[PDB]
């Protein structure tokens, strides 16, 4: 899923993605493996003052 | 595949500072189709030994890019290797014909196949030097409609921190 990689060519001009490690061999003792993009953040601030 | 003539006597600390390219002259398939993606590049130049220490700049999609590389020289004068970072190999460099002060051809060079660029330090080109930069592409024996004129405005310089390739 992160396979996407920038590259330039020097030689007629042009920025492009490496198409480099785009899959993965995956062993046998492995069922299902996803690559699966998440994120989850959470913050909790509290101030008390007397 | 032949040879063409590095810059004679040439200086490192006079092609320092910036350069905007006007041109591209080469039979790569990514100009003659997907050419909606040229865009305005520029570049600074600072020397490192006998070597020149080179950043392009360029937008890629809205958002300014630095693409950072060594002209790592080959120990002629005028003549560089790109430091082979990548699977592609290395790429030779030539400063072929120039003055500090306007304009510069540069040829490089793979899998057997010439290119060529120009550059210079302001925006427009005088007519007479390129007319030369076409006479050198078909002394390239590449055609003028090989010839890719990038886009005369809209350049960009300093990138930040996590838009910069630090290739070297």
């Amino acid at each position: 899923g992160e396979w996407r990689e920038l590259r330039y060519d020097s030689t007629c001009e042009r920025l492009y993605y490496g198409d480099d490690e785009k899959y993965f061999r995956k062993p046998y003792n492995f069922l299902k493996y996803h690559f699966e993009a998440l994120a989850d953040t959470g913050i909790s601030s509290e101030f008390y003052d007397n | 595949i032949s040879t063409i003539q590095p810059k004679a006597n040439f200086d490192a600390q006079q092609f320092a500072g910036t350069w905007l390219l006007v041109a591209v002259g080469s039979a790569c398939r990514f100009l003659q189709e997907q050419g909606h993606r040229a865009e305005a590049t520029t570049l600074h130049v600072a020397p490192q030994g006998t070597a020149m220490a080179v950043s392009t700049f360029r937008k890629l999609d809205g958002i300014c890019w630095q693409v950072r590389q060594l002209y790592g020289d080959t120990g002629v004068l005028g003549r560089f290797l790109l430091q082979a970072r990548d699977a592609r190999g290395a790429v030779h460099v030539v400063v072929a014909e120039t003055d500090y002060q306007s304009f510069a051809v540069l040829y490089l060079e793979r899998a057997g196949q010439l290119s060529v660029k120009l550059y210079a330090r302001s925006l427009p080109v005088s007519d007479s030097v390129l007319s030369g930069f076409e006479q050198r592409v078909q002394e390239a024996h590449l055609t003028e409609d090989q010839i890719f004129y990038f886009p005369k405005y809209g350049f960009c310089e300093a990138a930040d921190q996590f838009h910069v390739l630090d290739e070297v």
